[PDB]
């Protein structure tokens, strides 16, 4: 019962957006299941985007209508939403979810009941730019990382290859004057264990395929 | 936006709650089914309630639907901290507008006391100093409600310059957090004897400080 979104977190204006979501534990064309795609531009609300059957047939939203296109690869279990001529207010995040139905004179399109996470595609003629990653250095003993000028967003930092959970406070980015983002990530620590225990951060941001990982050190 | 919701909602816990979803002729007075999701701050929609007024299970009894005419609202008893999200209502539209609608949002705000920001001040890293740029980095979290000054200040001289500040955002505790960056020149963060971030909440001044201290 899986639903992975997947495709680039990047797209320029006037260019088709492609997305694509691996569906796991379920068949693709099974009877009596759709799945659809919504978005959710950010801090806004959600805007349905259309919808494909256990068969062929595709249901859309008129008020995008001329440029979605939505397939399911049925070998694959996997859909393919694409998203022509790109604007500004195309920036959002892209769900993947199954839609269930209720069986009349038509099958009706009804509840979500699982969803995906989504995928953060943004709408700009900027190119990536991965992080710079700098340590911050400890002094009961707050250290952490600060991911510096990059885009676009989203990045993901874990502590220790995710071992490191208790204490992890990852904070919001910041969208600087030159378009880059700027972000930090602390974690509250026994000053005690600063001289024995490795405190490593794992910065991951999938527009430029960057991953990096920094031993933070006192003194 | 088709279909209209309360753009907020709160209430003190342990209370009862309503959220209203308000549509035409086409998405609930047709006799369509009504459907609302929970999305809790930056994690991916949950199917609440379906057919109206049914629960799948993984929801508390606490919650409950209904509809009548063409409106639709959603039930929550004994409210709890933990219900602080945003809700969505759905039906199926018969108009111009496509078969899903979905309503324009609730801000589900459950109480919450006052709370005093968390402020951590770092020094521009070593590393960073290295590649001749410098910022300091100011973070205060766990507060609310959502709102601070962040004033910086070369020694006891306050300067608005170089400032790149975050607006408040909700953490998994409903509790908001903020950031501020200082970008300065290195030799900037020398010539002075130490920099102070304050930040300013419910009246109290935090006033962490750094300097340029090697080691």
């Amino acid at each position: 019962l899986q639903l992975q979104e997947s495709g680039p977190g990047l797209v320029k204006p006037s260019e088709t957006l492609s997305l694509s979501c691996t569906v796991s534990g379920v068949s693709i064309s099974d009877n009596s299941y759709y799945w659809g795609w919504i978005r959710q531009p950010p801090g806004k609300g959600l805007e349905w985007i259309g919808t494909i059957s256990y068969s062929g047939n595709t249901y859309y939203n008129p008020s995008l209508k001329s440029r979605v296109s939505i397939s399911g690869d049925t070998s694959k279990h996997q859909l393919s939403l694409k998203v022509s001529s790109v604007t500004a207010a195309d920036t959002a995040v892209y769900y993947c979810a199954r839609q269930r139905i209720v069986s009349g004179f038509v099958e009706w399109l009804s509840k979500f009941d699982y969803w995906g996470q989504g995928t953060l595609v943004t709408v700009s003629s900027a190119s990536t730019k991965g992080p710079s990653v700098f340590p911050l250095a400890p002094s009961t003993a707050a250290l952490g990382c600060l991911v510096k000028d990059y885009f676009p967003e989203p990045v993901t930092v874990s502590w220790n290859s995710g071992a490191l959970t208790s204490g992890v406070h990852t904070f919001p980015a910041v969208l600087q004057s030159s378009g880059l983002y700027s972000l930090s990530s602390v974690v509250t620590v026994p000053s005690s264990s600063l001289g024995t225990q490795t405190y490593i951060c794992n910065v991951n941001h999938k527009p430029s395929n960057t991953k990096v990982d920094k031993k933070v050190e006192p003194k | 936006s088709v279909l209209t919701q309360p753009p907020s909602v709160s209430g003190a816990p342990g209370q009862r709650v309503t959220i209203s979803c308000t549509g035409s002729s086409s998405n609930i007075g047709a006799g369509f089914d009504v459907h609302w999701y929970q999305q809790l701050p930056g994690t991916a929609p949950k199917l609440l309630i379906y057919d109206n007024n049914n629960r799948p299970s993984g929801v508390p009894d606490r919650f409950s639907g209904s509809k009548s005419g063409t409106s639709a609202s959603l039930a929550i008893t004994g409210l709890q901290a933990e219900d602080e999200a945003d809700y969505y209502c759905q039906s199926y539209d018969t108009s111009l507008s496509g078969p899903v609608v979905f309503g324009g949002g609730t801000k589900l705000t459950v109480l919450q006391p006052k709370a005093a920001p968390s402020v951590t001040l770092f020094p521009p890293s070593s590393e960073e100093l290295q590649a001749n740029k410098a910022t300091l980095v100011c973070l205060i979290s766990d507060f609310y409600p959502g709102a601070v000054t962040v004033a910086w200040k070369a020694d006891s001289s306050p300067i608005k310059a170089g400032v790149e500040t975050t607006t408040p955002s909700k953490q998994s505790n409903n509790k908001y957090a903020a950031s501020s960056y200082l970008s300065l020149t290195p030799e900037q963060w020398k010539s002075h004897r130490s920099y102070s971030c304050q930040v300013t909440h419910e009246g109290s001044t935090v006033e962490k400080t750094v300097a340029p201290t090697e080691c």
